[PDB]
């Protein structure tokens, strides 16, 4: 299971 | 990815505790807001959590549960400024990358305010003559009438805040009665002048 | 003891349209499900027997985050490209890996989020997942971004949280595979140079996990310096090689001790000629 | 702070307009929702950042771009009755992450022919005498009638200046007609003052209703006076 | 960035017995960047009939990939691993030195 949190940088 | 969420709307007495919910159904959900709308405006955040548990701003309280899958606003001593239309709205990682704010029907609520001093009346007013039914008690409901060419308006809370007080009034008016108005709507005995 | 993690790899290619984008996942030392942007499925696709049992609604969750993190990347070449004030004519790498360890109860150990451009460090999740590490002025500006929208938090709250139970999820539904050990079947050659010196070669094959120690001992000291070490390998069927190899002195090839220790041993091995 | 402009607009069927949303908060992530009773909030389209955008839940009917930051325009190349709606822009700093920052909203009438726009007609009704004489307050009541759409914005003015205390106006209009849907509305409001205030005769009592209508860039073939956006008032002076 | 060259092993997946079926690994890790050709050849020619594992990476972050074929090995055939990367000027061939 792959995480949710992708955010930009 | 759907939230279902109770209309409304939801009267309560000034001083009880609300509770508002959502629940849903999609596991990739992460944030979680809960927005206050004031009819005829923008809707204005309210809280906000990432994380699981119990966030509190004074009189409000958020509760997560992706258990049960339970979004939660708890306002604790209602108060007359309250009424609103509550949304939830919770976002979700879509393959683009970005997040989706998806937002529950909303919940009106409108609480009332206590009206120390009751005094029941119904007044004819100077020039489709217009009929006032004022300062009943917040815990009686007014009724739109039968007869098609009358008119009758909800109970408006108006506050005079230099005065510390506040009252309730509907309107009728036809083009007559000002006694026969408001019959179709269950009034106190006391009420006409 | 055992650990998840996620390995993912982005390269550009200027001029010839979208970045090349694979990522991989493990469990110790198995890879159970993968992504290659060039394949055509376009699907998160199983790697290991044991996974495959998932049900629709877990593929679909795997492959809508697996392509977040492909866009990610891509909209992160192009910012990066701008923080260090490259221009648009070279190829360029991004790779993020992120993952939990547990201990041999299966409890939470240690977790990790890292993120390398160009294959240099650009910012990491510290040991506590509170803080980061910035390696740049660059990264600060990254730093910053994630500083405000609190992501440390929210991957505690993943990894110590999600991670854990899904690699419980694993190791229990592939016990048969996962839990295994498979130790060290070791060996030792003997060969010549020019009829003065020999090397010897301490061999170990066919085991699982990955995680071996090959030492010389002289004289019951070890001989840290002169000595050839290679890189642990896979044999290509879940198991890895390893060997480790001195030259001594042609009379002395007997006074050299080779220590095999792996967690697939009840007692660490010592072998000689 | 997000901005929408216009905040009302009247169309017939068929013209061409657009609804421009703005913001210098730097936010990359901008997208436009519908909100109609009962469906909720509906997003319609939005975009991530610059020179990119892409379709929402209901994106037929409707197109946008995102040629510069900070607007993002909606654009309806030719309107359907049904698109009548309120429609919010909202901003977010990154990928629509965290918290939506939403417009004050922008309140939207498709029409099939601009026939049935009608300006308010104003008129107050001044306190009773009984009403004084048993509680010593002083209730007047405005009545706003006879318009469409509802964009309509009531207010209560005493001595020049406005005022908020003592007013409630019914959070809803009332249609005049309910079995039709090409019905006329009306809205009524409160101002209540002490009885000793009202009964200063050089104290002026008025309510004032805004109506967004048409602009005179809408195409107007009736007898009657163009139903432009226009105030309507109504007056009272206080009687001792 | 720092380039890193690869560091090349061919072995075969099993011990080698001629007449007896097995695979042939090129084992290419601690390069860096991750474009980078490979070729198992048979006298001097290409296999056609090489897969390999997906990219992944150690600490370092230097990818690594094994490059693998069935063969069968016999006395007279001579097997080796051909690689070419940005990190060097002429490919390099490592023959398979099945007496290790």
């Amino acid at each position: 299971h792959m995480t949710e949190v992708v955010r930009h940088c | 990815k759907e939230v279902e969420q109770d209309p409304g709307p939801l009267s309560v007495p000034e001083g009880a505790i609300v509770s508002l919910n959502c629940t849903y159904s999609n596991s990739a959900f992460q944030y979680f807001m809960w927005y206050r709308q004031y009819s005829r405006k923008g809707p204005e955040l309210l809280m906000y959590t990432y994380s699981s548990g119990n966030k509190e701003d004074g009189r409000f309280t958020a509760q997560v549960d992706k258990s049960s899958k339970y979004i939660s606003l708890f306002i604790r001593d209602s108060q007359p400024s309250d009424s609103a239309t509550y949304l939830c709205a919770m976002s979700g990682l879509k393959e683009d990358s970005s997040y989706k704010l998806i937002f529950g029907s909303g919940t009106r609520l409108l609480v009332r305010p206590d009206i120390q001093n009751p005094d029941p009346a119904v007044y004819q007013l100077r020039d489709k003559s217009v009929c006032l039914f004022t300062d009943f008690d917040s815990q009686t409901n007014v009724s739109q009438s039968k007869d098609s060419d009358v008119y009758i308006t909800d109970k408006c809370v108006l506050d005079m805040r230099s005065m510390d007080f506040k009252s309730n009034s509907a309107v009728a008016w036809s083009n007559f009665a000002c006694a026969n108005a408001f019959n179709n709507s269950i009034i106190p005995e006391d009420t006409f002048f | 003891s055992h650990s998840m993690r996620y390995f993912f790899t982005s390269v550009s290619r200027p001029g010839r349209g979208e970045p090349r984008f694979i990522a991989v996942g493990y469990v110790d030392d198995t890879q159970f499900v993968r992504f290659d942007s060039d394949a055509a499925s376009q699907r998160m696709e199983p790697r290991a027997p044991w996974i495959e049992q998932e049900g629709p609604e877990y593929w679909d969750g795997e492959t809508r985050k697996v392509k977040a993190h492909s866009q990610t990347h891509r909209v992160d070449l192009g910012t990066l490209r701008g923080y260090y004030n490259q221009s648009e004519a070279g190829s360029h790498t991004v790779q993020r890996m992120y993952g939990c360890d547990v201990g041999s109860d299966w409890r939470f150990l240690r977790g990790y989020h890292q993120y390398a451009y160009d294959g240099k460090d650009y910012i990491a999740l510290k040991e506590d997942l509170r803080s980061w590490t910035a390696a740049d002025m660059a990264a600060q500006t990254t730093k910053h971004k994630w500083e405000a929208a609190h992501v440390a938090e929210q991957l505690r709250a993943y990894l110590e949280g999600t991670c854990v139970e899904w690699l419980r999820r694993y190791l229990e539904n592939g016990k048969e595979t996962l839990q295994r050990t498979d130790a060290p079947k070791t060996h030792m050659t003997h060969h010549a140079v020019s009829d003065h010196e020999a090397t010897l070669r301490c061999w170990a094959l066919s085991f699982y996990p990955a995680e071996i120690t090959l030492t010389w001992q002289r004289d019951g000291e070890d001989q840290t310096q002169d000595t050839e070490l290679v890189e642990t390998r896979p044999a290509g069927d879940g198991t890895f090689q390893k060997w480790a190899a001195v030259v001594v002195p042609s009379g002395q090839e007997q006074r050299y001790t080779c220590h095999v220790q792996h967690e697939g041993l009840p007692k660490p091995l010592t072998l000689r000629w | 702070q997000v901005t929408q402009n216009p905040r009302y607009l009247i169309t017939v069927t068929g013209k061409k307009l657009t609804v421009t949303c703005s913001q210098n908060m730097n936010h990359e992530y901008m997208s436009w929702y519908r909100q109609d009773p009962g469906l909720g909030l509906r997003q319609i389209y939005y975009s991530m950042n610059v020179e990119v955008t892409d379709k929402g839940d209901v994106p037929e009917g409707y197109k946008v771009s995102r040629k510069e930051k900070r607007n993002f325009p909606l654009i309806l190349e030719s309107p359907s009755p049904n698109q009548t709606s309120l429609y919010f822009c909202a901003s977010s700093i990154q990928q629509g992450a965290d918290t939506q920052y939403f417009g004050p909203g922008t309140r939207l009438t498709v029409l099939e022919d601009l026939k049935n726009v009608f300006p308010p007609e104003v008129a107050v009704f001044e306190p009773s005498e009984a009403e004084i004489s048993h509680t010593q307050k002083a209730t007047l009541v405005c009545l706003a009638t006879g318009f469409y759409p509802d964009h309509v914005e009531l207010s209560w003015w005493v001595n020049g200046k406005e005022v908020h205390s003592g007013v409630c106006t019914d959070p809803q209009p009332l249609k005049e007609q309910p079995a039709l849907n090409d019905s006329r509305y009306a809205l009524s409001s409160r101002l209540r003052v002490s009885a000793t205030f009202w009964q200063n005769p050089r104290n002026h009592f008025r309510c004032q209703v805004q109506f967004y209508g048409l602009s005179e860039n809408d195409e107007w073939t009736q007898d009657r006076a163009k139903p432009v956006t226009q105030i309507v008032s109504a007056e009272a002076w206080g009687r001792a | 960035m720092i380039q890193r060259t690869p560091k090349i092993q061919v072995y075969s997946r099993h011990p080698a017995e001629n007449g007896k079926s097995n695979f042939l690994n090129c084992y290419v890790s601690g390069f860096h960047p991750s474009d980078i050709e490979v070729d198992l050849l048979k006298n001097g020619e290409r296999i056609e009939k090489v897969e390999h594992s997906d990219l992944s990476f150690s600490k370092d972050w230097s990818f690594y990939l094994l490059y693998y074929t069935e063969f069968t090995p016999t006395e007279k055939d001579e097997y080796a691993c051909r690689v070419n990367h940005v990190t060097l000027s002429q490919p390099k061939i490592v023959k398979w030195d099945r007496d290790m």
